[PDB]
């Protein structure tokens, strides 16, 4: 009944003693399933430990069962048979990291696959490497500012820390992801190493037209210096896809390492436990709950908790993971997002009824929450967003009396009509992402209420035409806010008198 | 792999995969009655009170089943090809597979001399005219070359008698069959 | 029941309860 | 090359031969003679004393354990050129239409990689077919994997006899269907149409249709590889004919059906629902050799099963993940009598942008999926109550969303058996003119019957002038 | 002894012994690693096989690789040295502040006390806060549970709880963090250092931390109140203490316990879990209980999945609890920090046979007296009579009065808020609570008893107002 | 020592001891392993007995002989456990003093028949 009990290598044992394979460092290939060989020798392989097939492929190895080697082929199963001959490499498993992957779409062992040119990088990072600890890391403590106004008003990020985008399928999602990115282009032009940014795009398993629709949005909106993308699409392997997050979070911990700031945006990181579900149950790992098996959660929490700000000796590095889960109609009760959110420090939840209610980008909140979402703020935004906070948490409790809103009393009738101004305060075009200093400005005229006359077909034609006043006249308002970092009585008193006379000559 | 050499009789199961990949080793090498005749002896050996009883009983500690094996080899000195056959035996633990695994290599070499297990059953007690022009109807009846290995056995239960089976191949003008027809027959 | 269907009665009289408030106010 | 085997153990498609002289690779063709037909059996996993465990496509009533297979090197290969248009051909390559052999030049291999990231094309042209709901609320695109969704019975078939029809007549260039576990009347229905509709040609090489046919009574290995059977013909209308080219894979499910029953017997584990674990990555494979590359450009429309309307079954909803403009066509709307019983408001686009499409466009494509979604909560607000207490402007809108509602149907030109009505033909223009026009305030005073199986807004006016004189 | 790893999958690899054999639950120590490897044997199957939950990340691990056995369960270093202190399960520090000099080493994977060793005797545990222990106070040995989240002050009532009970009775206490944020637990371990429950400096700290990751497998994490718990052991059985575990989180025990036993082949139970889902809470929270000479006591920090409470982990939990205080946003929005709900947590020690009929007497008019405030001002909210009665206009009253005087400023909020933080005795919450149900203090304006530790400093708080 | 009346134990892994011979076992019957515990012998194979024991598994070892005590799983009975705590297998765990049971009540015998009953 045993695995390697076959008569093939029984009759290459008992007809004479071979000492000619060397059994260590090679190893004959035996049962080669649908994407994963079961290898015999190899007695000197470690585990994780990347092998190669005498076809010229390589594939990780786990599973050991005392006699045989499991090792996952990284790549068409088409081309591997039996009786084919291992080889070991030696190491566990590198990505080659640096400063020379930015720019350029690679894939997850770390090699180019946009055909412009090889990656010249200096350095391998062994992947899956060990957390840093309590005492090496320190506590979000810059301001990660995705651009989203309702983001980095309500449920804003920290360079810092983790931060879940979890919503049903075609529910921004990833909109957010690419407006977290191309807001970074104005931190990435100038000075101040401890604002510039290096963004990582881990895509798993997504179409790959979608992928370069991103490297096309990214490039024709200039946003390739931060950026590296990394991709491992549905069309490639199950194991390549299980090996794309750790890869580009390897990426990330080289920059973070090396004193300067890093994101990753891990795009269907759900697909990266359905493919990890799909090697194990072809290992014959014992399924735990709807098929997931044990250490899913030890997967995703060894994946997740590696981004954290280092303190003042170690750099000042810090990372961002912005993991990304579709979850099935709402369904957050279900395996991979009860993880996640148990794993990650907030979550941006996005719930659709928003969406095609008319409030673009869909984050609809309430149940979105960030951890540590008043500190991971500058004191303009955190004034005027925990003031905005507050009123749409008096707003939020009363629409449904909203729709009967017409025969109430006055106070209700106030305060649903401002939090009616915020709500649509916090929409937003896609693709277009705002700076700190014009959604501070925003957010204040709605708290401040030079809205609450006005229609609500007009707050938006308001929006517009108070950004480009602002950014036009105004630039050294703008410039109080963005180095100060704060209102301080007289961009308040200033910002009184324009927005007054500005109401005065709208219309 | 190496090419695994055909049996002719494919034995399935653990005991036949142990027995085929002897048989392919051992016509590799060509000394297949050497190593029948061995593994014979070695049945005989592990049918011993003392040594089957040192084998199955577990903390005996595998290692010393191997060394103790490897002695015995050592001692009354095998050929090279059942040597390794008991210490692969001994090393996988499957030492109560053993005769298990000579009876199935022994069919398979009964089959490479060309026998056929004849069953016949007369159903009453034959004898030995009956017997003789039997046995020279069924070796002409069976095929060229081949030699046929028959048993006899008997019941009075199925009337008449004469079952014979050849080689899969199942003849059968037993009496009681016959009504069992005509009793089909007869029903409808 | 099934899954979906009590999902479907819940999310019903969710909305019931909640606009049954609003007349009462 | 062509090693001969022994058929050991016969389980349907799943059967055991052992190979001890030559082994073929995994994914390959095994030539099962002894049967007066061929059989044929795709090679998978090798498991020892040389084993593979291929699956078997025709029915294996009457395989003897122990008989006799040619091993070719082909993963499997067909026929396939400019000869094989106006012909049906099933998944091993033989054709089934009874009009002799396909006499071609160049074969071609089923099973190829998704080609490179670097030769994926970039450009996003809107393609309109016609229809209301497409043109404005989830329109297509010329080398996108569009796809509809949808249970049974709520019309998809129809829908795709629409496309093929108002689509494979305005295209120039090649067609290829593929009938993917579709049932042998509606497939039957399609070849005659399109004979008598002139797209077959059947007596010269004037056809711009190829069609690929595996019926829904096959057994699993031959109704998960048929759908790569249109796919490798479709590539090469692609890859060197040098032409844009369109694919029609109705009904992707039984592809995740064949799978998930070899899966449950070639010995693999149960994934979630009772799916093969490599749903996504075979899918994945699948879905991604279908896509628009620099070489050639090629458009899928692919009619897509859900069972009993549950869009959270696993394979959905990878489905929805390997698309660009998707279209639900749920059942509810036809409770309520709008066919086919579409949801925009599930529906996707990678195509609706105001830089692609245009802003008035747009505009309008989000007004009416703000008012048919404000509708819902409104209406729940009515089912208590009743039409007395929303308000002016809630009854107002209440009724304006219903109106639109009523004019997202458009009578199919082939469907004008089930209701009755000829079926008409609408461009975009006159969709966004319609569309802003009853969101404008015009037409708060017609009935709600008036805009129901209209074409145009002068459809509407004229249906209304004979409802009321 | 000396064996060797043959096959190797995360937190599970085997290792055949050829010789003397550790048994079940056992610690081995693998070799040739740059920390080290422990491992946790059981399952004997044969040439001495035993499957080991593997603790750390097992990449490197080749087959035939030496395994040194130890004997003993887990050893880790337990003592007064401890206190201050971040270990993991192994038993090594983590807070990079040198060894923790110790001379006695304990073993966790220890039994329940006897049945000769407990107590009868359900004396009430005073923590020294008014709501607590008024409304749901707590118990020598209970294993008692708050139900919390972020923007409660959870973190403020758990230093406050070490605070006043290493003050009041002669205890220290351990918080065990299991699947413990890294974030979450550095930011944790910052607040107590700032607060002064950790000192860095000399050794008078009150609390010992066992934080296991969550970047650590199950193996590693169902360990975590084991070790917490050997800690509080040590107090309990060699000084005679009034312990406190502070375990956060009994879901994420339960869920590493689920995860090793599903890694470990066994088929799984209902819902998702293990089917030795009630034993491994019976041997945690059984050794938890009181004895006759130390009280360690459980308060623990617990997560209930899709809100729902018939889930088997929250029903095991639900099986062994005690108190359930209730943390919440509502009274915080009411400015009373933090939001301690009582009408939502039900004690089982509230009972007049067990903390007295005064006691009881005093926490029924308490909770009834705010049960009517509560649907009186859903009237008084929807303006049906306005002011009701009298009898409604002095309820409302006092129940706004007794809402006011539920908070208590808090001592380790006293460095950045100079509200100085008083302990409140068992004693003066009744005298306090009593009085004000008496009438006796109705002619003081509500806003007296706002953030005040007795009632006598209400009525001094009450004069100084009166300006 | 001897097969036919005692065994060692092949594998005990989460509730089970597979014990190796132990012939003159019988089904159901209280077999009582050398680290002082006791179990029940269930399902009999022809290659071992599956004892599930009666205690933790972790004072187990591989190979420690298991010993038959050749009656069915019993459990002290009597007016002599009145007034008691006692543990489920009989043993008085209140310490004070062991209990003076003289008979011995068989564990899993049946309900009495129809006849032997009457109503309440
Ligand atoms: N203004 C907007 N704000 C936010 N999201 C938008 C906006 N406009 C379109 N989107 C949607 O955001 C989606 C991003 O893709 P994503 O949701 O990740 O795809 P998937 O459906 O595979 O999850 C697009 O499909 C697009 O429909
Ligand atoms: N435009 C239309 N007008 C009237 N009926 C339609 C239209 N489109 C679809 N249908 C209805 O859809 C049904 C056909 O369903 P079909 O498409 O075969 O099922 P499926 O959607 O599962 O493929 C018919 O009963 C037909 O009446
Ligand atoms: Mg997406």
């Amino acid at each position: 009944t045993g695995t390697a009990e076959v008569s093939s290598i029984l009759e290459e044992r008992i007809l004479g003693a071979d000492t000619s394979v060397d059994l260590e460092e090679t190893g004959r290939v035996l049962s080669i399933g649908d994407g994963i060989a079961r290898v015999h020798g190899l007695r000197n392989v470690q585990a994780e430990e990347m092998v190669e097939f005498s076809s010229g492929l390589k594939g990780m190895s786990l599973n050991l069962e005392p006699d045989n080697v499991g090792v996952v082929v990284f790549g068409n199963d088409k081309l591997i048979k039996e009786g084919d001959i291992v080889k070991r490499t030696g190491a566990i498993v590198d990505v080659p990291v640096g400063e020379e992957l930015l720019g350029r779409v690679v894939d997850a062992l770390g090699n180019a696959i946009d055909g412009k040119g090889p990656i010249g990088s200096k350095a391998r990072r062994r992947v899956g490497l060990k957390a840093p600890g309590i005492i090496p890391r320190i506590s979000v403590r810059e301001p990660m500012q995705t651009g989203i106004k309702a983001v980095d008003s309500l449920v804003p990020i920290g360079r810092g820390q983790r931060e879940l985008i979890i919503g049903d399928r075609q529910t921004g999602k990833t909109s957010i992801a690419i407006d977290t990115i191309i807001n970074q282009k104005r931190f990435n032009d100038g000075t101040d190493e401890k604002k510039k940014l290096y963004c990582i795009y881990v895509a798993i398993g997504q179409k790959r037209s979608t992928v370069a629709q991103l490297v096309k949005r990214l490039t024709d909106a200039d946003a390739m210096k931060y950026t590296i993308v990394v991709s491992a699409t549905a069309s490639d392997a199950a194991p390549l896809q299980y090996l794309a997050p750790y890869s580009g979070c390897s990426m990330g911990e080289y920059f973070r390492d090396n004193g300067k700031h890093a994101l990753i945006i891990y795009d269907d990181l759900s697909k990266q436990a359905v493919a990890y579900r799909q090697m194990s149950l072809l290992l014959r790992r014992p399924p735990g709950r709807e098929a997931y098996p044990g250490d899913v959660f030890y997967l995703h929490s060894r994946l997740l908790e590696r981004a954290a700000k280092m303190n003042d000796a170690f750099g000042g590095g810090s990372l961002t993971a912005l993991p990304v889960i579709e979850t099935q109609a709402g369904d957050v009760s279900a395996y991979i997002p009860t993880n996640v959110i148990s794993i990650t420090d907030g979550q941006i939840f996005l719930e659709t009824e928003l969406f095609y209610k008319g409030i673009r980008p869909a984050i609809n909140v309430g149940l979105s929450v960030s951890r540590v979402g008043s500190a991971a703020q500058t004191r303009a935004m955190k004034q005027v967003a925990g003031t905005m906070k507050l009123e749409l948490a008096q707003y939020r409790e009363v629409a449904a009396f909203a729709q009967f809103g017409s025969d109430l009393d006055a106070a209700t009738q106030q305060l649903l009509s401002r939090g009616v101004r915020l709500t649509e305060l916090l929409k937003q075009g896609q693709y277009s992402p705002m700076a700190i200093e014009e959604q501070v400005a925003v957010i204040y005229a709605g708290v401040r209420g030079y809205l609450d006359k006005l229609e609500p077909s007009k707050i938006t034609k308001f929006e517009n035409a108070f950004l480009s006043h602002v950014i036009s006249q105004h630039q050294t308002l703008l410039g109080k806010i963005r180095t100060d970092g704060k209102i301080s009585e007289e961009a308040d008193a200033k910002l009184k008198e324009i927005v007054t006379n500005f109401l005065a000559g709208f219309e | 792999f190496a090419k695994l050499v055909r049996p002719p009789v494919q034995i399935y199961g653990i005991e036949g995969r142990y027995a085929t990949a002897l048989y392919s080793a051992a016509s590799k090498q060509n000394k297949l009655e050497q190593v029948e005749k061995e593994l014979l002896r070695v049945g005989q050996i592990l049918k011993e009170p003392k040594m089957a009883a040192s084998l199955m009983n577990p903390y005996v500690k595998r290692s010393v089943k191997v060394k103790s094996l490897n002695d015995m080899t050592a001692k009354e000195k095998f050929s090279p090809l059942t040597s390794n056959l008991i210490n692969l035996l001994a090393e996988n633990g499957r030492l109560n597979n053993t005769p298990a695994v000579i009876s199935a290599f022994s069919t398979m070499m009964s089959v490479h001399r060309g026998e056929v297990p004849c069953t016949v059953t007369t159903a009453s007690p034959l004898d030995e005219a009956t017997l003789t022009e039997l046995k020279t109807v069924l070796k002409s009846f069976l095929s060229k070359g081949q030699v046929l290995k028959l048993e006899v056995k008997i019941d009075p239960s199925i009337m008449g008698g004469m079952i014979v089976r050849i080689g899969e191949k199942y003849v059968d003008m037993s009496a009681k069959t016959k009504i069992q027809k005509l009793s089909r027959a007869m029903r409808e | 029941a099934t899954l979906k269907d009590i999902t479907r009665r819940l999310k019903s009289i969710k909305n019931i309860q909640k606009i049954t408030k609003s007349m009462k106010m | 090359g062509g090693a001969t085997g022994r058929i050991v153990a016969v389980i349907g498609a799943v059967v055991d031969v052992q190979f001890d002289e030559g082994l073929p690779p995994i994914l390959n063709a095994l030539e099962v003679q002894g049967r007066e037909t061929r059989l044929v059996l795709e090679v998978a996993q090798h498991l020892g004393e040389s084993t593979v465990r291929t699956i078997a496509m025709d029915g294996t009533e009457g395989l003897v354990r122990g008989q006799k297979v040619l091993d070719s090197g082909a993963p499997i290969r067909i026929p396939v050129g400019p000869e094989t248009l106006g012909r049906i051909m099933n998944v091993i390559g033989e054709p089934i239409d009874e009009r002799g052999p396909i006499k071609t030049k160049q074969f071609a291999a089923i099973h190829a990689e998704a080609p490179e990231f670097v030769e994926m094309s970039v450009e996003q042209e809107i393609l309109v077919t016609g229809i209301k709901v497409v043109d404005l609320l989830a329109p297509y695109a010329k080398g996108g994997k569009i796809g509809l969704f949808g249970g049974a019975g709520v019309g998809k078939t129809v829908l795709i006899m629409e496309l093929i029809n108002n689509v494979a007549k305005a295209h120039g260039g090649y067609s290829v269907f593929a009938g993917v576990g579709e049932r042998t009347r509606e497939g039957n229905d399609l070849y005659h149409e399109m004979i008598e509709s002139g797209v077959i040609n059947l007596k010269d090489a004037t056809s711009k249709v190829a069609l690929v046919y595996g019926q829904m009574n096959e057994p699993p290995g031959a109704r998960a590889r048929v759908a790569l059977t249109g796919l490798t013909v479709a590539e090469y209308f692609r890859d060197q004919e040098g032409q844009d080219v369109l694919l029609f894979i109705d009904n992707i499910f039984r592809f995740t059906q064949a799978g998930s029953e070899v899966s449950a017997l070639l010995g693999r584990i149960p994934s979630a629902v009772g799916y093969q674990p490599t749903l996504a990555t075979d899918m994945g494979t699948m879905q991604e050799r279908i896509t628009t590359t620099k070489k050639g450009s090629i458009t899928s429309v692919q009619a897509i099963y859900v069972p009993a309307d549950d869009l959270t079954d696993p394979a959905p909803a990878t489905t929805f993940a390997h698309l660009d403009a998707t279209t639900v066509l749920s059942r509810a709307i036809a409770e309520l009598g709008i066919y086919p019983a579409v949801d925009p408001l599930d529906s996707t686009s990678r195509i609706m942008d105001p830089n692609i499409v245009g802003s008035e466009h747009y505009d309008v494509a989000r007004g009416v999926q703000k008012i048919l979604q404000d509708y819902k909560s409104l209406q729940d607000i009515i089912a208590i109550l009743g039409m007395d207490e929303l308000s002016e402007e809630d009854k107002l809108t209440v009724s304006r969303a219903r109106k639109i509602q009523r004019f997202l149907s458009q009578p199919f030109q082939v469907a004008e058996v089930f209701t009755g009505h000829l079926g008409k033909l609408v461009p975009l223009k006159e969709t966004i003119k319609g569309f802003q026009q009853i969101l404008a305030g015009e037409f708060d005073h017609l009935p709600e019957q008036a805009f129901y199986m209209v074409g145009p807004i002068e459809e509407a006016v004229a249906k209304a002038d004979k409802l009321a004189e």
